[PDB]
């Protein structure tokens, strides 16, 4: 459902 | 948020939105009160009736948000927690009483158009506004029924007589509590609803323009039901702990 | 902050949301 996010965080 | 309206940009740049590592999800609204402390209910992280208890490494704050799916790059921020402080006397068991809790972020986080904190209240304010019949306004990714919104929804409520508040439950309700929305013979409605929790309650003072966080938002039985009320957690009666906590640990 | 709850788009611009106003006749005391 969410947009993945970038993995750094 | 059940009832309300799409968020202007912009419209509340202290929302913050808690947000679960994995599974990837909502789990609360909250709120920035400096570059390095988020304020939230700790029904949000602790809540052992249905097995909650979360720990800093669990979760994430995003803040600057307007949609609620989506990453938005270049305007949204993402921190870590360093830290979460749960009121000591915050009452799971019964009522959900001192329902506060404070969240310190690995990072100071860069305020923008998009990222600002929001004021609290002082002893003056709160006695000025916090009156029945006094609007303030509450924000949220939550449900708009008892499925999820494209982008943060807004919504304006009344606060309601304390006698009102106790007789519309069966809820032992405190001091440290105040409730907000429309009667039924009021015809207009509106109402926090799941996924709203941890989110603030805010008011503008008409002294000195700024917005101040009156509440957050903390329980209710169903979603904008007839006769029922939201319940907020009354920030200035618990602000002596969170300064001691800030204090102390920041 | 000494700028605590001054939206950058709002105050800071003075330009008022579309609902504030609701919150502001609310204030009859
Ligand atoms: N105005 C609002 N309404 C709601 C309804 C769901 C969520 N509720 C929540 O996040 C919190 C989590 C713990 C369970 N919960 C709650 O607010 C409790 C009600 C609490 C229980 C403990 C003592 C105080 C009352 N669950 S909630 O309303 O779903 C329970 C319910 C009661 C009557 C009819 C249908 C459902 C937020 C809001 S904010
Ligand atoms: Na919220
Ligand atoms: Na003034």
């Amino acid at each position: 459902d969410f947009e993945e996010i970038p993995e750094e965080y | 948020i059940v009832e309300g309206s799409d968020a202007e940009i912009g419209m509340s740049p202290w929302q913050v939105m808690l947000f679960r590592k994995s599974p990837q999800e909502l789990l609360c609204g909250a709120s920035l009160i400096s570059d390095r402390w988020v304020l939230t209910a700790a029904h949000c992280l602790l809540y052992p009736p249905w097995d909650k208890n979360f720990t800093e490494n669990d979760l994430l704050v995003r803040i600057g948000k307007h949609s609620r799916t989506r990453y938005e790059r270049n305007i949204e921020k993402i921190s870590m927690l360093e830290k979460i402080y749960i009121h000591p006397r915050y009452n799971w068991r019964e009522n959900l009483d001192r329902d506060i809790a404070l969240m310190k972020l690995k990072k100071p986080v860069a305020f923008s158009d998009y990222i600002h904190p929001v004021c609290l209240p002082d002893r003056e304010t709160a006695a000025s506004l916090l009156q029945a019949g006094y609007k303030g306004r509450v924000t949220g990714w939550g449900n708009l029924k008892e499925g999820q919104p494209s982008v943060l929804q807004v919504v304006n409520l009344p606060i309601v007589e304390r006698p009102v508040c106790k007789d519309s439950t069966r809820i032992r309700i405190t001091d440290n509590m105040f409730c907000a929305g429309y009667k039924p013979d009021e015809g207009k409605r509106g109402d926090a609803c799941e996924g709203d929790s941890g989110g603030p309650f805010v008011m503008k003072s008409p002294f000195n323009n700024r917005w101040y966080q009156m509440g957050i938002v903390s329980w209710g039985e169903g979603c904008d039901r007839d006769g029922k009320y939201g319940f907020y957690t009354h920030v200035f009666r618990l602000k002596k702990w969170i300064q001691k906590v800030i204090d102390q640990f920041g | 902050e000494a700028d605590c709850g001054l939206r950058p788009l709002f105050e800071k611009k003075s330009l008022e949301d579309k609902t504030e106003r609701e919150l502001l006749e609310s204030y009859i005391d």
